[PDB]
């Protein structure tokens, strides 16, 4: 198969995404949730790991690491310490709101995914680190957790299989840096949300020093569907190493901003034209598209015509897939102002532990503010580029790369715009 | 935005603070949610619980939380200063937060901002004279397809225009509680031009289950 | 014997398991520059000065925290190692105040010495620096937090050696301040030793302040008689 | 009757400020005994 997109409603995993049906236990049980879970629990961790590594499912958090291998390093015999699965439900990234709808509208899918994942690695309990601002979603998840506890699906003798598993909900306190897995692990333990250094990986030393696997909501909620329908069913979509379905949040300067599931290798132009209703002012009014939120660099209209929205066709397009969050800017937008706002967001969300981010993100914010005001010279611009090259790869966590990438993308794609802005400032005020 | 504390008669270590007995039971449940030997994790929820006692954190809840969990108070100070959702100053009853990140900036969140500023007669980070509102500016809050959006207390008011946020402010001043939802025609996340996807009824259990399971 | 083979600049050497890159380079004889690392404190790794390059690998690793494995060749004098050092120290000196003539650390400052050794020769910073509000922690240690580089030797010393647990970091980002958050005196048995382990002139000795300079003082090795420890 | 036009997530209009903590307190009677590290505190 070579033509992707136009996903049929039968193959969509996330039914009741829009909340038109019941989100509680009885509504979810009539859609396919909690069905033959005890058979999977009896088949066990080797079968679950094989079925999730046959599908080719990667990490939907934004790094794209293979889920089978990542859940496979944790499978090892015990050394006296318990094992834990932790679900990253933070989404501090701008443009991304898919897991909010997953938690609010399909919480039992998340709980069943937690149970299947904890069976895969032999985890003792599950910790769900929801965002601090998401009070209603946390309460909905707690209601669904109590409803599953009442029916005997989890807790004592989970689903009639003899396995012990628990689920906990830990609210955040409004931090983007807590979305990072090691910083999330530290913030669970009651400390400041500052990321650790790998090694040690969380599979060896994680939360409370126990073995730990941190997985996204989107890659956890699809695990029972993978283990039930089959790995080849999930692998039948998309390209090779690009298998499955993906949730896209299209927003910005579009007619109908929305969250919609789609085939993993759908073209960007087809997705924008079909689901979002088109760019404001037509397709010819396009200026720039950010494919995966503020971490991923922007791409102009010249590349957006013939691009595919998977991992490989976007890393080859000098950008990244990220969280698959589409931000659309048309011709009536100041790109430098948008990038300056993104850098201001990155400097307002920075843990300040390690030196290069702590100094260089503020430096980039000041330089970008001077760029927006135009009070700068062209010779500074490449210097700003070098500043990004002194941040990427020299930081503890990947917020430094996620802050250096938009500046590099904006410079590389719109150096003439910046040069025109500063020369207009020079010829006007001087 | 000062990260150091100066002793004032309003905010002193001798400020009266103590949890209610029902909050003591809730704190005990929070502590029992965590493994033994790692009680310090309970610093994160319980301190937030203290905020729900007052709406803000004087330096008497931090010392009390440090005392009931056997942790030094400087760790509680670190926790209260690292995160932005803990109020170390007395905020108003209705704390309004406006998201001005780029997916919300493209859909004119600054229009909402100047409408609120014109209506309430205050600026960003300023409290109303009757202590009913407090307007600040925050980063992204994870509802970017519903841009522009604001958050009041723990409720989300999304997809607003200036008229809707004016109506929300007049409803808050009257004492009623508005519905925490988008003010447009759509409900949660569907496109405004009709449901493009998920129009089929759900298949139900037993569909697509492979053999040998 | 569990000693494994590693290479520093092509030179083979034996190491124990669990050895960091910094200790292996010291065993060969190379002193990797460091700011937050201390041989008697826990490994923090929040300054990124010790970023050394392992060959056949597309990333620099923190030598103060990375455990070595077999077959590793460590390049302590390559090009990208020096580029990483220069970028990290340019970031470090971006917000540092111009306080060198009025500093007691001048002439024995670690930042000055490795700025001359591994740093660049000019500053491209054309913005405004920050200014941290000062603190009081007693009549022994003079505090000027404008010069602190947030190395967190304060916290590790007060938490692992002195056992006070009264020093910490309040803030998030460029405005994070190392202090006590209240008017609290850091009074302890070993409360002066932070002046020994501050790489900058942020914590100085108040009785010694503005009196002498390190290059004109003669050092005589002697024995303390104040107690029976010797 | 299959209704595809009414938003079914209507419970969250009734949530108070103590809903999450009360739900946790009510759920706390169904939980496993937590494992112990053999000490009260890391500073013990
Ligand atoms: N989803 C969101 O809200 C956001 C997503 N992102 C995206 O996330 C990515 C950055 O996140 P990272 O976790 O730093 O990415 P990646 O470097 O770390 O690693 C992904 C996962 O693989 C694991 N892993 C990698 N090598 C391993 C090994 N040898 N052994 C065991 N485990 C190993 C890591 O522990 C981690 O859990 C970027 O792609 C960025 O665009 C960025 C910001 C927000
Ligand atoms: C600054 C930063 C913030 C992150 N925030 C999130 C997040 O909010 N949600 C998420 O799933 N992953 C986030 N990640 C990615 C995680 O490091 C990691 O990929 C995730 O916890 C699990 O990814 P997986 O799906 O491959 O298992 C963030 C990474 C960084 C560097
Ligand atoms: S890159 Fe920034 S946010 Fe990440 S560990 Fe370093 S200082 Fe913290
Ligand atoms: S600490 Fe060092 S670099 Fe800083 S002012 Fe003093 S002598 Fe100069
Ligand atoms: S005052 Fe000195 S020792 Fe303390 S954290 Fe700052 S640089 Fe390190
Ligand atoms: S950009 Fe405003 S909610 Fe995300
Ligand atoms: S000495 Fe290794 S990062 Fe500071
Ligand atoms: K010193």
């Amino acid at each position: 198969k070579t033509s992707f997109g136009s996903l049929k409603d039968e193959d969509r995993i996330f039914t009741n995404l829009y909340g038109r049906h019941d989100w509680r236990l009885k509504g979810a049980q009539s859609r396919g949730d909690w069905y033959k879970t005890k058979e999977i629990l009896l088949k066990g961790p080797d079968w679950i790991l094989g079925e999730v590594k046959t599908s080719g499912l990667r990490g939907r958090g934004g790094a794209g690491f293979p889920t089978g291998l990542k859940w496979s390093f944790m499978n090892k015999p015990s050394d006296g310490r318990p094992k834990y699965l932790v679900v990253n439900a933070d989404e501090g990234e701008p443009g991304t709101c898919k897991d909010r709808e997953i938690i609010r509208h399909d919480p039992h899918k998340l709980v069943e995914g937690c149970l299947v994942g904890g069976r895969a690695m032999g985890a003792r309990a599950a910790y769900i680190y929801i965002r601090g601002e998401f009070y209603n979603e946390a309460s909905n998840l707690q209601v669904a957790i109590r409803e599953a506890y009442e029916a005997g699906l989890i807790g004592k003798n989970a689903c009639g299989s003899g396995y012990d598993f628990d689920v906990f909900v830990v609210r955040g306190a409004g931090a983007y840096i807590c979305g990072e897995e090691t910083a999330l692990i530290e913030s669970i333990e009651g400390k400041q949300g500052k990321p650790r250094l790998k090694p040690p990986f969380p599979a060896d030393v994680g939360v409370f020093g126990c073995p730990t696997t941190v997985a996204n909501v989107e890659t956890v909620a699809v695990s029972p569907t993978i283990c039930r329908r089959g790995g080849a069913w999930f692998a039948s979509f998309g390209r090779e190493r690009n298998s499955g379905t993906k949730l896209f949040n299209i927003s910005g300067h579009v007619n109908n901003p929305c969250t919609v599931e789609e085939e993993m290798s759908v073209p960007l132009k087809e997705l924008i034209e079909k689901h979002a209703g088109g760019v404001t002012g037509g397709w010819d009014n396009l200026l720039a598209v950010i494919p995966g939120g503020s971490s991923t660099p922007l791409i102009p209209k010249s590349v957006c015509e013939t691009v595919l929205m998977d991992f490989d066709a976007l890393i080859q397009a000098q950008t990244g897939l990220g969280t698959a969050a589409v931000i659309v800017m048309d011709r009536s937008t100041d790109i430098v102002k948008a990038i300056a706002r993104l850098i201001e967001f990155y400097k307002h969300e920075s843990c300040g532990q390690c030196t290069p981010c702590r100094e260089g993100v503020d430096w980039m914010n000041k330089v970008m503010a001077r760029f927006v005001r135009g009070d700068a010279r062209p010779a500074e611009i490449d210097s700003l580029w070098e500043i990004s090259k002194q941040i990427e790869g020299h930081t503890i966590c990947a917020l430094g790369d996620g802050a250096a990438w938009p500046v590099q993308g904006l410079i590389r794609h719109f150096r003439p715009e910046l040069e025109e802005r500063m020369q207009r400032f020079a010829q006007q005020h001087q | 935005a000062l990260f150091v504390h100066r002793d004032t008669p309003k905010n002193n270590p001798e400020t009266p603070f103590d949890f209610t007995p029902e909050n003591y039971k809730r704190i005990e449940a929070i502590v029992k949610n965590y493994p033994e030997g790692h009680k310090a994790a309970a610093v994160l929820p319980v301190l937030d619980l203290a905020q729900r006692q007052n709406g803000w954190l004087p330096i008497s809840a931090m010392n009390k939380v440090a005392e009931i969990l056997q942790v030094p108070p400087m760790r509680v100070y670190e926790v209260a200063t690292f995160y932005t959702m803990y109020n170390r100053k007395p905020v108003g009853k209705y704390h309004i937060q406006v998201c001005t990140t780029t997916p919300c900036m493209l859909r004119n969140s600054d229009s909402i901002l100047e409408a609120i500023q014109k209506k309430l007669g205050i600026k960003v980070g300023e409290t109303t004279p009757d202590k009913l509102f407090t307007l600040i500016e925050v980063e992204c809050l994870g509802a970017c397809v519903n841009a522009p959006m604001v958050q009041i207390n723990d409720n989300y008011y999304e997809d607003l225009t200036p008229k809707d946020i004016e109506e929300i402010i007049d409803e808050l001043k009257a004492g009623k509680i508005p519905k925490p939802g988008p003010r447009s025609g759509r409900f949660s996340c569907e496109p405004a031009g009709g449901l493009t996807s998920l129009t089929e009824p759900p298949k139900g259990p037993g569909f697509g289950v492979q053999a040998g399971l | 014997s569990n000693l494994i083979e590693v290479f520093v600049d092509g030179q083979s050497v034996m190491v124990e398991p669990g050895t960091t890159v910094l200790q292996a380079c010291e065993k060969v004889g190379m002193q990797i520059p460091r700011f937050c690392y201390h041989e008697r404190l826990s490994v923090a790794g929040n300054c990124r000065m010790c970023l050394v390059e392992i060959e056949k690998a597309p990333k620099v690793v923190a030598a103060c925290a990375m455990p070595v494995m077999k077959g590793w060749n460590i390049l302590t004098n390559s090009e990208k190692t020096k580029k990483a050092r220069e970028g990290v120290m340019e970031f470090l000196l971006a917000n540092h105040p111009l306080d060198c003539p009025i500093c007691d650390q001048g002439g024995e400052c670690d930042l000055q010495d490795q700025s001359m050794m591994f740093g660049s020769d000019r500053s491209r910073f054309l913005e405004g620096k920050r200014a941290v509000e000062d603190k009081n922690i007693g009549p022994l240690v003079k505090t000027i937090m404008t010069r602190c580089i947030q190395c967190t030797r304060c916290i590790r010393f007060a938490s692992e050696i002195a056992g006070v647990d009264d020093l910490g970091t309040t803030g998030r980002g460029n405005d994070m301040q190392v202090g006590t958050y209240i008017e609290k005196m850091f009074m302890s048995e070993l409360s002066g030793n932070i002046i020994d382990i501050c790489p900058v002139g942020a914590l100085t000795s108040k009785p010694y302040a503005f009196t002498a300079r390190p290059w004109e003082t003669r050092k005589t090795e002697s024995i303390d008689v104040m107690d029976a420890v010797g | 009757p299959f209704d595809n036009t009414t938003y079914k997530n209507l419970q969250h209009h009734d949530y108070s400020t103590y809903t999450f903590l009360d739900l946790n307190l009510d759920l706390s009677k169904f939980r496993m005994p937590q494992p112990s590290s053999g000490r009260e505190s890391p500073r013990h």
